RNA sequence: UCUCCUAAGAAGCUG
RNA sequence: CUCAGCUUCUUAGGAGA
């Protein structure tokens, strides 16, 4: 269950990275797109959230790129 | 008649182009906001761990 | 008789099986297994007990069939190619009974690897891994891995076959050595692989008779026909390429600024085909007409790959203009056609009109002299020149999420736990060396040399498909472009689109720029260029765009007959049919056909692009040329298929500010691809047809017109050199009758005789695996084709459509379905961020519900469900959008005709038969 | 006479657009043609029997740089190991490094232990020796 | 009012 | 940011009834 879910956010967080301009970082950007097609191509939950986990973790280092207090109330 | 016609067709021209250009301006505002909204709903201990240590300043 | 026969015989040890002959009698024809016959088969033991690969064959015989052969020996007795023979007399029931022992031949013969190798089963290649084993080319232990034979997933494979390439070569050169004894003894006979084992001897004097001694006349079409794919596959020539034809010396250093190897294939042909009796050109230029065009490429692909890489291509020379020199193609050195000269080559140039500056600017001459050194180790590709001092690394975006949409669906129960209906397209993302990962499947096109005896014949029965046609050469004002607002290639892209060209250039420019291709070689550049799409696989896809005066002049050149083919309903090729308003019916009745035992099957090539042979999209060409018996010359024609090949098989490809080589495959992104696929196609089809009913035991067929069909296709095949078109005609019906297929490029549906299949008169899922494997470098799996016993399903699958036999009113009729994956995907994710506004994009979403209506018909409600999900997004959108237009402006819609796109009729409209 | 009017105008604007693609693509030819090594392509061409060479040559036998995209590390030791290499029958010396992001590397930061740190491919400009 | 045919723009699907 | 086919919608224009 929260398959479908997992690969909506997983294809918005990959949106949201490239918008942060994360392409500049050809490592980067390498292993983002590894973890979001691995996501899609998923069969099991748990798999799934281990990558997603994972992709998150990208996102939330650059913690000067995005206001992570301000996004959520 | 035909002016109607014409009035509606400029005045749909017209929120068009209104529609698409705000749509365009707020991408990445309405990105975050929608990826954070997706990510409360998942409601995942793991996510949400590390939501609430980067809140926190506890970041990777 | 077991003791005193084996000394006679003689370190031998004491002592059903199916053995491939290739028979041609009054009786029976064809290239297929049959029984061996009763012979005492005595193995030879090393001195260390060893057994190895040499037997003695002793076998009784009449007295009148032991004399003639004992003489035959005699006359060739000293020929170093010729097995040694033993005549004796053995005492049995008090009398002499004469026998012949053939000494020291091997277990397989030729026609045993040559029938392995091309009839391929992976699970009955028993005789394929004893050869390989035998004569060290790989361990029993190699084939406990998944996929050995795999071109793909085990391209190590190649390795392994190649391997065989010098016993291949030592018997063709043995082979040559037997038809100079048989010429100087002035013995007439039919040379057959079933006579030469796998050492390159011959043993079979049987049906050799005598003549004057310097007149003697061996035969030899069969065998070189046969036996010409296993040439390519083992690679044969490659002791060719070393010193003295020797694989343990040095390569040959040829010079660089050598070009023309004519003396080279002369010399290659005259020692390895000297008493193949058609003539050969070296340069197709100078060749009779289209098929002996492909008669001499088929020799020059074979002699091509002895000689450099860097030879190959665009012949460049200075020339002036105003004074300035420019480096301009003046010719081509084609891997197949040869050399080939431009006609209208002018030196110091006066001046430069708009064509001229068009045609220099395409040539990839001045970009390639003015660009650095490459050298890309990431492909195995040839790279040419660096046109950038940097390299680009363009990558592929995420999707976008219409989250709306997929809320919409969720409240409605869609993508609950376990259901049917789950996502699973989306738009996947890629880094930044993803472009050139995708140029590199490349390396699956590989030099394959065709039979040609067998494609000869195929060409002429696959052109008996396209005879309703009309073809030929129009003028730049009856041409038909139908977007204007696309790339114009490289250079020109970075100018204006295509709409600037056509208009700058004139009528009389555009006719010029034509008759100008029609005696000259323009040699232009291909970008590839990455495509942003929704897909099932991860894998990216790139297209090509190629360049504004290849477009324009084969437009000009082949429209005519493309319009033709697509404006053409009830034929095999379905390009052009609408699947609305009952066409996907009309083409399954059609395709039906009133077969007897009717079946369907289907398949779909893999890598079909990549791995197409450079000879089968030459004969395409050729195919569709044919139409222009009236309007060109015969230099006009074979320069318009130079041009062709030189810009859409083997031109320069620009990938990432780069130039590489393109081996060879189809250019998807030129004018005739789809209609190239699908003479293609139906040229693979008729080939499996051609093998399976050759294959096929004469004796056990038990219908005679069948087997008077198949002895006649021998005949025309191998025997017969001209063509005879009453049997080309004749076969065309009988696979008319019995093999029904329906061609969209490389899509295929075949409605066959079941009956036929089972007894081999037909071809099968099987025959198109061995054709596959030994013609176009492809292992083609069970998993990719489909078949269907009962024709009310309707085929599997069509253009990623399945069918469905639902009531329509009074009667029942063939519907197509999509997967509903595919449509909810299309709505749930978009390639542009304003597609996520549902109020801006509501046509969008009738189009996807116009493609969704039939799952309605569908057994499965959560299949049915999708269609009324897009109904009633498409109302709440126009609610939003009215409410919308009411609070930004003080206005009512007023439109009351919307209503109909939220009600069924509207799609039912779509696939009534009415319209 | 308001579509004659039309008529004319889009025949103005084809000829001004032709006008300009004219000189832009005659400007493209001429500055490429500046760029090449007169020398060694005098050469090679007087070597040649008639004139005809292959293409596949000019960049070979006459370009004065080279550009190597390595992969990976083994490629690296394998082709282009040390400030100067062998290829096509000549010398080259290295002159640059970058990486996939166009940021400079230096020579001693290409070892097997600091692979991993490397944005790859890597792209070697050099310059062929000996004049 | 209806039908057909030319052109322009937006969009969807297929190989 | 290619080739080709099919389809939906909107607009301008011509002809016929
Ligand atoms: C059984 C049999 C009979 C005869 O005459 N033969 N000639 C050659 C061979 C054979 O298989 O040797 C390669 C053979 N077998
Ligand atoms: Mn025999
Ligand atoms: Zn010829
Ligand atoms: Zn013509």
């Amino acid at each position: 269950s929260k398959m479908s879910d997992v690969k909506c956010t997983s294809v918005v967080l990959l949106s949201v990275l490239q918008q942060l301009r994360v392409e500049s970082s050809s490592k980067l950007w390498a292993q983002c797109v590894q973890l979001h097609n691995d996501i899609l191509l998923a069969k099991d939950t748990t798999e799934a959230f281990e990558k997603m986990v994972s992709l998150l973790s990208v996102l939330l280092s650059m913690q000067g790129a995005v206001d992570i207090n301000k996004l959520c109330e | 008649r035909k002016l109607e016609k014409m009035a509606d067709q400029a005045m749909t021209q017209m929120y068009k182009q209104a529609r698409s250009e705000d749509k365009r301006a707020k991408v990445t505002s309405a990105m975050q906001t929608m990826l954070f909204t997706m990510l409360r709903k998942l409601d995942n201990d793991a996510l949400n761990n590390i939501i609430n240590n980067a809140r926190d300043g506890c970041v990777p | 008789d077991a003791q005193s026969f084996l000394n006679r015989v003689c370190r031998l040890t004491p002592c059903v099986v199916y053995r491939a002959f290739d028979i041609y009698n009054d009786k029976v024809a064809g290239f297929a297994k049959f029984l061996k016959t009763n012979c005492c088969r005595f193995q030879e033991k090393d001195e260390d007990d060893n057994l190895i690969d040499s037997y003695f064959v002793v076998k009784r015989h009449t007295f009148s069939n032991y004399q003639h052969e004992e003489t035959i020996y005699n006359l060739l007795k000293d020929c170093p190619a010729v097995a040694k023979h033993d005549f004796f007399k053995f005492r049995i029931d008090g009398d002499m009974v004469p026998h012949i022992s053939r000494q020291r031949l091997t277990k397989y013969t030729m026609a045993d690897l040559v029938y392995a190798l091309r009839h391929f089963d992976e699970g009955n290649c028993d005789t394929l891994k004893e050869i390989l084993v035998t004569y060290n080319c790989c361990d029993d232990d190699y084939f406990n891995k998944k996929d050995w034979y795999d071109f793909v997933e085990n391209p190590d494979i190649l390795r392994v076959y190649a391997n065989l390439g010098e016993r291949v070569r030592q018997a063709l050169l043995k082979t040559v050595q037997f038809c100079d004894a048989m010429r100087n003894a002035g013995i007439v006979g039919v040379l057959t692989l079933d006579n030469q084992d796998l050492n390159g001897n011959w043993y079979d004097f049987g049906d050799f008779i005598q003549t004057t001694p310097g007149s003697g006349v061996p035969v030899v079409d069969s065998y070189y026909s046969l036996l010409m794919p296993i040439l390519t596959l083992t690679r044969a020539l490659t002791a060719e390429s070393h010193v003295d034809t020797d694989l343990t010396k040095p390569y040959i250093k040829w010079d660089l600024l050598k070009y023309d190897f004519t003396e080279e294939r002369l010399k290659l042909f005259d020692r390895y085909f000297k008493y193949w009796d058609q003539t050969y050109h070296p340069n197709c230029v100078n060749c009779l007409d289209d098929r002996c065009i492909l008669h001499c490429a088929n020799f020059n692909v074979l002699f091509s790959t002895v000689f450099p890489p860097t030879s190959f291509g665009p012949l460049v020379r200075k020339i002036f203009v105003d004074g300035v020199p420019f480096v301009v193609s003046t010719g081509y050195h084609f891997r197949e056609l040869g050399v080939v000269h431009n006609q209208d080559v002018n030196l110091h140039s006066s001046r430069l009109s708009f064509k001229e500056l068009l045609v220099y600017a395409a040539d990839p001459a001045m970009h390639a002299a003015s660009g650095n050194l490459l050298l890309d180790k990431r492909t195995t590709c040839f790279s040419v020149a660096a046109l950038t001092n940097n390299v680009a690394f363009q990558t592929v975006k995420p999707g976008n999420f219409n989250k709306d949409f997929y809320d919409f669906a969720v409240s409605k129960g869609f993508f609950k736990e376990g259901s049917s209906v789950e996502l699973k397209h989306f738009f996947f993302a890629q880094d930044g060396n993803a472009a050139i990962s995708d140029y590199d499947y490349y390396r699956y096109n590989l030099p394959t040399m065709c039979d040609i005896r067998q494609l000869l014949f195929v060409v002429e029965v696959v052109d008996k498909y396209f005879d309703c046609y009309d073809g030929g050469c129009i003028n730049a004002n009856q041409v038909i472009v139908n977007n204007l607002d696309k790339s114009a290639g490289f250079p020109f892209n970075k100018w204006g689109k295509a709409r600037l060209y056509y208009d700058s250039m004139s009528y009389e420019d555009q006719d010029a720029l034509f008759a100008y291709t029609k005696r000259n070689v323009i040699p232009t550049i291909t970008q590839m260029n990455l495509k942003y799409a929704i897909s099932a696989k991860n894998r990216a896809r790139t297209v090509a765009g190629v360049s504004i005066c290849s477009t324009m002049t084969n437009r000009q050149f082949h429209q005519k007959l493309l319009k033709s083919i697509a404006a053409t309903r009830g034929a095999t090729v379905v390009i052009g049919t609408s699947k609305f308003y009952g066409g996907w019916h009309n083409m399954l009745k059609t395709v039906y056909s009133d077969v007897e035992n009717p079946h369907l099957m289907g398949w779909d090539y893999p890598k079909c692009d990549r791995a197409m042979p450079n000879m089968l999209r030459i004969m395409a060409s050729l195919v569709l040329a044919r139409k222009h018996t009236t309007c060109c010359s015969l230099s006009h024609r074979f320069y318009r298929l130079a041009n062709e090949c030189a810009q859409v098989l083997s031109e320069m490809v620009m990938c990432g500010g780069s130039l590489y080589v393109k081996p060879g495959g189809t250019s998807s992104g030129d004018a005739t691809t789809a209609y190239a696929n699908s003479v293609f196609n139906i040229c693979q089809a008729v080939t499996a047809n051609v093998n399976a009913l050759l294959s096929t035991d004469g004796n056990k067929i038990a219908d005679k017109y069948v087997r008077n069909l198949q002895h006649r296709l021998y005949e025309c095949l191998y025997r017969n050199r001209d063509v005879d078109t009453d049997f080309v005609n004749e076969f065309y019906a009988y696979l008319r009758k019995h093999f029904s297929m329906m061609i969209l490029s490389d899509d295929a549906v075949v409605c066959f005789n079941s009956t036929y299949a089972s007894q081999g008169l037909v071809a099968s899922i099987k025959n198109f695996k061995s054709v596959l494997y030994y013609q176009n470098n492809v292992f083609m799996s069970e998993a990719k084709c489909w078949t269907e016993t009962d024709l009310t399903k309707g085929p599997h699958e069509f253009c990623s459509q399945h069918t469905m036999l639902v009531k329509q009113g009074d009667d029942y009729v063939y519907l197509p379905y999509p997967d509903p994956s595919r449509i909810l995907g299309a709505g749930c994710f978009v390639d542009d961020i304003v597609k996520t506004d549902g109020t801006l994009m509501i046509e969008r979403f009738v189009s996807l519900a116009i493609d969704a209506y039939p799952l309605t018909k569908h057994p499965n409600q959560e299949y049915a469900d999708v269609f009324h999900l897009y109904l009633q997004y498409i109302r709440k959108l126009h609610d939003e959008l009215t409410g919308h237009m009411l609070d930004m402006y003080s206005v009512m819609l007023t439109n009351d005709n919307t209503s109909r796109y939220w009600e069924p009729e509207f799609y039912e409209a779509m696939y009534t038969p009415h319209t | 006479a308001d579509q004659a009017m039309t008529q004319m105008y889009k025949q103005a604007r084809s000829e001004d657009k032709r006008a300009k693609v004219t000189s832009a693509m005659q400007t493209m030819l001429f500055t490429m043609l500046r760029k090449l090594d007169n020398d060694a392509l005098n050469n090679i061409i007087n070597n040649a029997r008639d004139g005809c060479v292959p293409l596949n040559i000019i960049p070979l036998t006459t370009a004065a740089k080279l550009m190597v995209v390595i992969p990976d590390y083994n490629t690296y030791k394998n082709t282009c190991d040390g400030t100067t290499f062998t290829y096509a029958s000549a010398l080259w010396e290295i002159q640059q490094v970058v990486d996939a992001d166009s940021k400079i590397v230096q020579l001693s930061e290409i070892s097997m232990d600091n692979s991993p740190n490397l944005a790859w491919p890597l792209i070697v400009t050099a310059l062929r020796a000996n004049s």
